[PDB]
């Protein structure tokens, strides 16, 4: 029973080997007070994380450690570390195995740096960093397909064709879900609310949560809610302000599709995963469009899986049968494959143990992996 | 002739074919041939240094030593033993010429060390020293009666009047309100009874008063699950003499009221059920009218009876109301003041200002905390005046002036699951040891003056002081309690964080257990001498909250004759913390005008089987009693008592020749080339009043040979 803990930028979501569930996820927020103490003997703690971090977060600043799949002031990272190893999962590394996750290519320093501050000072047994992807594609049972995880860091698309990860095709982009979240934030400063500071705009991912749903043909249910007002909707802060949302609504998720409106000038995911299908050979579209699996988190969002179907569809040509998998054990998906791997007994020689890493040197990981 | 660390007990005598690399090849006597870890294996101690009286001649000084010589000298069914100036007795239960009348008169010099073991020579010595220095002498019991000691200083009282009956009569009552069993080792009396005995400058007993110290105070309520309460609300819970429950109203059922529902009520071991016609008889023989009789059991039952008090949270509000008129009324008239007032006193009281306006405010929690601080008060206070009643009957006017006292303590505690009441325990029991190096350190310190050449590490007390600091001194442990439930919104997590925080590598004694094994996780550890303890701090913010009302406190006056009597003889919110510090620093303070000696009491068994050993108690028992810390110091330092005419006299394998008795080099003759015929180390030991004192250990392989 080794061990199993996502990296990824959203929620740092730790569990056991083999168990079906994590068994405790929690936001990966970082804070810091942002104002001087005034009622002496508070005996303040000097940080705060995860869960315990939001639950204040009135007098706190909160920084993300993760961004883009880069994790960026490791001092932090590593506090999140700490804080899962011990409060939340509760057993010392000595006498547990762990393996982390990452996406595809993020950089070359990254993992070759990340091993060792977490082989060195947590004094874990042994590691072994799995891309995204491959993970994703064991939690589903299905040994060949194109895996679009779009974990809320980054999004990108592998092509696996009978249990081989073809590299060439992987085609990232930072079309991250967080983004979805900062340019609702702009999209709703016209409505007439305002949420400038860090707090609100932690919220506006929670009122992200719920009332966003992807539509077929954009211009047309786009005039449609602007003539009728059939699908005005309500929600509240916990401030006691009730907030009423039109068509943004369904104009957030629509930046995946086309980036048009973030300015990035790489076009939207379908045509992405389009096009990674188009740069494998003229065998393996036959069955690639058959088996189309999303994953990671981002896709939550009802109707994506259809509006997803329409596009492709229509791009390739209309002849395959391009009927997608999309669970609803999504947003979990990499750690069910995780846990699964962990399991495998076959999987026991690969990881590495410490006396590699020490007889060895850092890189070990690369060469290895 | 070695000692082995096996397994069971790790200091019993061993038998080495040899010892190689690592790895002690030897036939234990515990058991069968087997294989051992060097480091712990221990040496044993020449038999002209084996089989002494006192602990503290025996070359390897360590725990193995005074555990095998008890085994031993108990196995030939001797019970005096001298360790250090503690003595030790085993007190066997099958009948031995033990109180023979031969002795009674007999040991009337000898001081310490020129008499057999025997604590009645040390008593009489100290009568000896009452005779000479006129000043009062304190006797250290050790031990309660569960470990069996009980049948002890009732004899050792009588042969000090030697040199009446009264003084015992008072023990079958006060054991009532002060007998409480315990999760382990049941049936102690947790209260401490200091008892002095008078003697003016003539010597024939005129008094002896008897006044009790630090009484626990917190065992009225939130007594763990596992245990049971006082014995007296058992005794008045059995349905025998219904009548006095008649008159108490109670219900007789001990899982009706909150505070006894706590507790098991069910211990098939020992109930007062027979005995509650004896303490009944012994509380009425003792000069008791019988208003004052059946009004002890009102104040008594009362307590129980608030137990059953209810509250409610006021609307759209925060003060609390009462609910359950019943049972206030039914206690009322029990203490036979008015129930309306009472609640109302209950939810307004007052509070002064320059001029004392009728100033209002509560909540239900701190009403919930201050109705049970009154009625743990009313109780403490009740118990003090029985104690001054049992000086009215036993009073006297002849003049007595100089007093010779026992005291009884709480042993050490060591074991699952221990709250605040045990670090409390313990923190007393070890400011006594505290008192004990202090005192032995002085006395050595001038008889070493006497010799001066020079001292190893003066005041004793250290050793104790840091753990001292750690627990008292401000912001220290106990202060960060008082500290706690002062501070807003106490919650029991950021207690262990403020902890964490303030005396972690801060403090070299504050640490923290890893995964102990069954019993419930404790949170933090301190390293004490006698054993590392463990606790969780669950509930110590709801323990020691206690807020003393005072409106209730003026209500009581018009009342029944006793709880008027009680209250009105006699402020930052006193908690039990504090009250604890300041008694205890009152005993000490009257030990701090005195002269100790000290008696120790040993458990042989739960078997109950007596003139036979059984290593697993006995073992802890010596190491908490803090003997063992005793002959840590006697070991690490000096104090080994030697006659440098002994040494010289011992010493003659090295000054090549067999006979021992003296004829070869003498005391005048010494420390000139016998450390030179195998090089020992030197200035390890001189002569300086031919009294010299030794770093121990190095003498127990010179005479094996
Ligand atoms: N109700 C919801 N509907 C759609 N998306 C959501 C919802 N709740 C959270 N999310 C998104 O899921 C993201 C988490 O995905 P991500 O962190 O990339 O994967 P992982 O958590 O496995 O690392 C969050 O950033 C959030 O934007
Ligand atoms: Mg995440």
């Amino acid at each position: 029973t080794a061990l199993v803990c996502d990296n990824g930028s959203g929620l740092v979501k730790a569990g056991f080997a083999g168990d079906d569930a994590p068994r405790a996820v929690f936001p990966s927020i970082v804070g810091r007070p942002r104002h001087q103490g005034v009622m002496v003997g508070m005996g303040q703690k000097d940080s705060y994380v995860g869960d315990e971090a939001q639950s204040k977060r009135g007098i706190l600043t909160l920084k993300y450690p993760i961004e883009h799949g880069i994790i960026t002031n490791w001092d932090d990272m590593e506090k999140i570390w700490h804080h899962t190893f011990y409060n939340e999962l509760r057993v010392a590394p000595e006498e547990h195995p762990t393996l982390l996750t990452e996406a595809p290519l993020n950089p070359k320093a990254n993992r070759e740096k990340m091993t060792q501050i977490m082989f060195e000072t947590f004094n874990v047994p042994a590691m072994y960093v799995a891309i995204q992807a491959v993970l994703s594609l064991y939690a589903s049972g299905r040994t060949t397909g194109i895996v679009l995880d779009s974990g809320d860091g980054v999004t990108h698309n592998v092509p696996i064709y009978e249990g081989y990860a073809l590299p060439h095709a992987i085609m990232r982009l930072d079309l991250a879900g967080r983004d979805l979240t900062d340019y609702l934030m702009k999209i709703l400063t016209e409505r007439g609310y305002s949420f400038v500071t860090t707090a609100e705009r932690e919220i506006v991912r929670d009122i992200k949560e719920k009332l966003c749903y992807v539509a077929l043909d954009f211009e047309n249910e786009m005039a449609t809610a602007a003539s009728s007002s059939s699908l005005e909707k309500s929600y509240e802060l916990p401030d006691g302000q009730v907030i009423t949302i039109g068509n943004e609504r369904f104009r957030c998720p629509e930046t995946l599709f086309q980036p048009s409106f973030i300015g990035m000038e790489s076009a939207g995911i379908h045509e992405t995963t389009y096009n990674s299908i188009m740069k494998c050979d003229i065998d393996i579209r036959k069955d690639l469009y058959a088996n189309n699996v999303m994953s990671g988190g981002t896709t939550m969002y009802p109707g994506i899986a259809d509006r997803m179907q329409k596009e492709i569809t229509a791009l390739a040509p209309s002849t395959m049968k391009i009927k997608i998998i999309a669970p609803p054990e999504r947003k979990y998906s990499v750690w069910i494959g995780g846990s699964i791997l962990a399991s495998l007994s076959t999987f026991q020689q690969m990881w590495i143990t410490k006396q590699e890493y020490d007889e060895a040197g850092p890189s070990i990981v690369h060469r290895k992996c | 002739d070695v000692f082995v660390p096996d397994d069971k007990e790790e200091f019993v005598k061993a038998t080495i074919l040899s010892r190689e690399g690592g790895k002690v090849t030897a036939e234990t006597e515990h058991g069968k041939t087997v294989t051992v870890k060097e480091d712990q294996v221990l040496q044993q101690n020449p038999p002209k240094f084996d089989k002494i009286e006192d602990m503290a001649m025996l070359t390897f000084l360590h725990e193995p030593a005074v555990l095998y010589n008890l085994k031993e000298r108990y196995a030939s069914w001797m019970i005096y033993t001298y360790s250090g100036l503690f003595c030790v007795t085993i007190n066997p239960y099958k009948w031995l010429p033990v109180y023979n009348a031969e002795v009674v008169a007999a040991y009337r010099g000898k001081k310490r060390s020129e008499a057999p073991p025997h604590i009645f020579s040390i008593s009489d010595n100290a009568y000896q020293y009452m005779l000479t220095d006129r000043e009062n002498q304190s006797i250290l019991i050790t031990g309660e009666s569960g470990a069996g000691k009980t049948v002890n200083t009732k004899r050792v009282i009588q042969y000090f009047a030697v040199i009446e009956d009264q003084i015992i009569q008072a023990n079958p009552a006060l054991e009532a309100f002060g007998n409480a069993k315990t999760v382990r080792n049941d049936n102690s009396s947790r209260f401490g009874k200091f008892i002095r005995i008078h003697f003016g400058a003539t010597g024939k007993l005129a008094s002896a008063d008897i006044e009790t110290y630090l009484l626990e105070k917190s065992r009225v309520i939130f007594q763990l699950k596992a245990e049971r309460d006082y014995h007296i609300f058992y005794q008045i819970l059995s349905n025998k003499k219904p009548e006095l429950l008649d008159m108490l109203l109670i219900t007789n059922n001990p899982y009706d009221y909150a505070f006894i529902s706590q507790g098991e009520t069910t211990v098939a071991s020992i109930d007062d059920a027979e005995e509650l016609m004896a303490t009944d008889n012994a509380f009425d023989v003792l000069g008791f009218t019988t208003e004052e009789k059946n009004s002890m059991y009102k104040l008594t039952g009362a307590i129980m009876h608030f137990g059953n008090m209810k509250f409610k949270l006021k609307q759209r509000e925060e003060q609390a109301e009462p609910d359950g008129t019943e049972e206030a009324d039914k206690s009322a008239y029990l203490m036979g003041l008015n129930s309306a007032d009472l609640l109302k006193g209950l939810c307004h009281p007052r509070v002064k200002v320059g001029n004392e306006y009728v100033t209002k405010g509560q909540n239900v929690q701190q009403v919930v905390y201050a109705k049970g601080a009154l009625a743990k008060a009313v109780y403490e206070r009740m118990f003090n005046w029985m104690v001054t009643r049992i000086n009215a009957t036993l009073e006297t006017k002849q003049p007595r002036q100089y007093f010779i006292g026992v005291l009884d303590i709480a042993g050490f505690e060591i074991f699952d699951f221990n709250s605040f009441e045990q670090l409390c325990i313990n923190f007393t029991n070890e400011k006594l040891q505290q008192f004990f190096n202090h005192h032995m350190f002085v006395l050595e310190q001038e008889e070493y003056k006497k010799e001066g050449i020079e001292w190893e590490f003066i005041d004793f007390g250290m050793d104790l002081q840091a753990c001292i600091d750690l627990i008292e001194k401000p912001m220290g442990i106990m202060s960060i309690l008082e500290e706690e439930c002062m501070f807003p919104k106490a919650t029991d997590m950021t207690f262990k964080a403020k902890l964490f925080d303030n005396h972690l590598g801060k403090s070299s004694n504050f640490q923290k257990p890893r995964n102990i094994k069954g019993k419930p996780e404790a949170h933090f550890s301190l390293i004490h001498y006698a054993g590392t303890v463990d606790y969780n701090i669950i509930g110590w913010l709801q323990k020691n909250k206690d807020p003393l009302n005072e409106t209730v406190v003026d209500l009581y006056k018009k009342s029944s004759l006793k709880m008027l009597s009680s209250l009105f003889a006699n402020s930052s919110f006193q908690t039990v913390s504090a009250l604890h510090r300041e008694n205890l620093n009152k005993l000490m303070t009257n030990l701090r005008s005195t002269h100790p000696h000290f008696v120790r009491c040993i458990i042989p068994n739960e078997t109950k089987s007596p003139g036979v050993i059984d290593n697993p108690l006995v073992m802890h028992q010596l190491r908490c009693n803090g003997v063992l810390e005793g002959i840590r110091i006697c070991r690490k330092g000096f104090p080994n008592r030697i006659l440098y005419g002994d040494f010289r006299q011992r010493y003659r394998i090295l000054n090549p020749a067999a006979i021992p008795e003296g004829q070869f080099i003498d005391s005048r003759k010494g420390a000139e080339k016998l450390l030179g015929s195998l090089d020992i180390d030197h200035n390890q030991y001189k002569f300086g009043h031919t009294k010299v004192f030794f770093k121990a250990g190095l003498l127990g392989l010179l005479e094996e040979m």
